């Protein structure tokens, strides 16, 4: 049956004879129960407390610097969303925030 | 552990290797099956570990330590070539070999490191000397003017 | 027993089986496949990003100044055509801890090696170019086992001298 | 693992080795292999090959000098092959690889040999640190001199 | 299950659903809408003003004099046409504390 | 094996012959370090007294 989704999550599923990627976020997909597999990604914006401790500047003086970032998964771009779905499915919000925080 | 280089200095050297059985090659796989059937993963790892350790410790005396930490690419390539040849002869192809860590218990490399630290500390002191002289000159001059004016008022 | 399995785009389904004895291996990510009771093997490869915390202790540059440099690298199994033959014939089904440990040691060695390659003044001033050269030197070897390098840099630098 | 073995010049070493051995798969040699050993178990293969290669390794180690086992020991293994293939192959055992694991000495040969350059880098480091300290001291003394001159001029004006 | 829902002018009703598989998203504030058992999603966005208490500690100006400056800012989700596509695809349904915290750090 | 110490001296001969090289290298390094260390010491003291 069809599965509605809001605009803060990407519904990407594999069914029967759907080899090309499917980019659905804010729509419906007819899902067979024993054939298709369901996975979800949350597109909600998460804030990052990018903290740098004892970092040297171009003079070399060490200063404690804290940064804040607002990062979101741009589901509008089909190519970028398809790229992101290849690794962000099955990852919790905490790990998703943490990896990009380190980067 | 405690291996001599071509100068003879002993340095503790650790290496990491990624070895795999290239099943794509029919001849190599057929050769490997003649002895690797019935052997556990631990023993399979251990025997090739000793062989690669022999190759590394033998090539230790070819390249000096000065060469190994500075010119590491050619070292790694030659190690990979020789080890891969002699191990494909045995039947395992090394995917990639690297050197994990280099340690010296004789304090051989610590002085070489400390040389540049002194060479930068001299600059660290020269900057402080510049700043102190530049501050003191005009601080004393301003002190002079204020005292002169105070006595003029007196 | 299981028949007609499909996997999402995050993981690649690998099947291999000789219908008439000839080598027919099919590796498809996020697509469609079918496998009978004993025609092939049903396995999946997690193509998620693996976290890296390369931390080298007591490593020295060209001039020899000792540093304890910690890094971060972004690694993911690629989705090419011929390289995924190597990826499927290479690693699975060893678990995620095995990917992360193997890549951790190999990139540890590579990072220490390149850190020795350049001087401390360069890692001080121009370390974006340091990461650009890390890519240039690590792509030829880290890509051999099918692992891509999405990003690379160093987390923190500490010195005893 | 050979204990208290000496080379041509006589320096005593305790050299440990590793060798790769496997029963061959030739045609006429496997007649000897089948008529030769089995069914004695794997411990019997390993013990017999261990003693015979122990003797052979000690013999060849005595054949060459310690300087050669120091510098060119890949050629040492290549000669080990050349001398051990004619005899170790007689009982059907092949030699896939050969080398030495570790070398230890009681009369500190190698440690003495490292002394030659373990101080050269220390020499260079001492020279560099001495030059750096000299430059720091000279220019710091210059700064101190200039600042004292100006301070004393200011104090002279204050005294006036 | 719920059908034919309407919301007051304070909150914007957002619905999205592909009737024939095509992307049809409708965002209407204080108006009329209908949604069936599984045709779309029924969510609302609180367009109320969010209170801000920006308080910066040990911050310095161009000359470097350190100050601990506390501020107040008035923030509200807009009601434009194309920007509300971003608003609907952006944040909800994270709660009001999430709006206020995110806007607090960024401002 | 020799219990009469016959071969130990033959071994020790070459050990002495290499230890002489071990000492000659150290002597080279020490003289080369000391010469320029003393010279740099000399220049810094001369400049310090010039400033004084």
């Amino acid at each position: 049956m069809f599965f509605t989704c809001g605009p803060n999550e990407a519904m990407v599923v594999s069914g029967f004879c759907r080899s090309p990627p499917v980019m659905v976020a804010g729509g419906r997909v007819f899902v067979l129960p024993c054939i298709q597999q369901i996975q979800r990604i949350s597109l909600n914006t998460l804030t990052l407390n990018v903290k740098s401790e004892k970092v040297y500047t171009r003079h070399g003086v060490p200063i404690s610097v804290t940064g804040i970032a607002q990062v979101k998964i741009q589901g509008q771009n089909k190519e970028m969303l398809a790229a992101a779905c290849q690794m962000f499915l099955g990852k919790t919000e905490a790990e998703i925030a943490h990896i990009a925080l380190e980067t | 552990e405690k291996v001599y280089t071509r100068h003879g200095v002993p340095i503790s050297v650790t290496g990491i290797a990624q070895v795999k059985i290239q099943g794509q090659n029919k001849e190599m796989l057929a050769a490997a099956c003649q002895m690797f059937l019935g052997k556990t993963e631990a023993e399979i790892a251990h025997i090739a570990l000793e062989t690669l350790e022999g190759h590394q410790r033998a090539i230790m005396a070819h390249m000096t330590v000065e060469e190994i930490y500075k010119d590491r690419q050619k070292f790694s390539e030659q190690v990979f070539k020789v080890a891969s040849s002699d191990l494909v002869n045995m039947g395992i192809s090394v995917v990639s070999y690297t050197l994990k860590d280099i340690h010296d218990d004789q304090d051989y490399l610590h002085s070489l490191g400390k040389a540049r630290t002194a060479q930068v500390q001299k600059d660290a002191r020269i900057g402080e000397a510049e700043a102190k002289r530049d501050a003191g000159i005009r601080e004393a001059k301003a002190k002079q003017e204020k005292v002169s004016a105070q006595y003029l008022s007196e | 027993m299981g028949n007609c399995h499909t996997v999402g785009p995050n993981e690649a389904l690998v099947v291999s089986g000789g219908c008439c004895g000839s080598d027919y291996k099919q590796y498809v990510f996020g697509g469609w496949a079918w496998a009978w009771w004993c025609i092939s093997d049903t396995q999946r490869i997690s193509l998620e990003i693996m976290t890296l915390q390369p931390r080298c202790e007591d490593v020295e540059t060209a001039e020899g100044v000792a540093l304890t440099v910690t890094g971060v690298a972004q690694v993911k199994i690629m989705t090419e055509k011929e390289l995924l033959a190597v990826a499927c014939e290479q690693f699975l089904g060893k678990n995620v801890q095995d990917i992360k440990n193997v890549v951790l040691q190999t990139l540890e060695g590579h990072l220490r090696s390149i850190l020795g390659t350049l001087t401390v003044e360069q890692i001080y001033q121009d370390r974006d170019q340091f990461a650009k050269l890390v890519r240039e030197v690590a792509a030829p070897d880290v890509g051999r086992m099918g692992i891509e390098i999405l990003s690379f840099t160093i987390k923190d630098v500490y010195d005893k001298v | 693992r050979c204990e208290d073995v000496e080379t041509a010049e006589g320096v005593a070493l305790t050299v440990t080795g590793v060798a790769q051995v496997k029963i061959m798969t030739e045609k006429e040699l496997l007649a000897v292999a089948c008529e030769q050993f089995l069914g004695k178990n794997v411990q019997d293969i390993k013990n017999v090959v261990l003693q015979t290669l122990e003797g052979h390794l000690r013999s060849i180690l005595g054949t060459l000098t310690v300087e050669q086992i120091y510098q060119d020991r890949d050629q040492f293994a290549k000669l080990v092959r050349e001398v051990a293939a004619p005899d170790v192959g007689r009982m059907g055992i092949e030699i896939l690889s050969f080398t030495i694991k570790d070398v230890y000495d009681k009369v500190d040969y190698l440690s003495s040999l490292g002394k030659t350059q373990t101080a050269v880098v220390q020499r260079d480091a001492d020279i560099g640190v001495a030059e750096a300290e000299r430059d720091a001291g000279i220019r710091e003394a210059e700064c101190k001199k200039e600042m004292l001159d100006v301070k004393f001029m200011a104090d002279t004006k204050i005294a006036d």
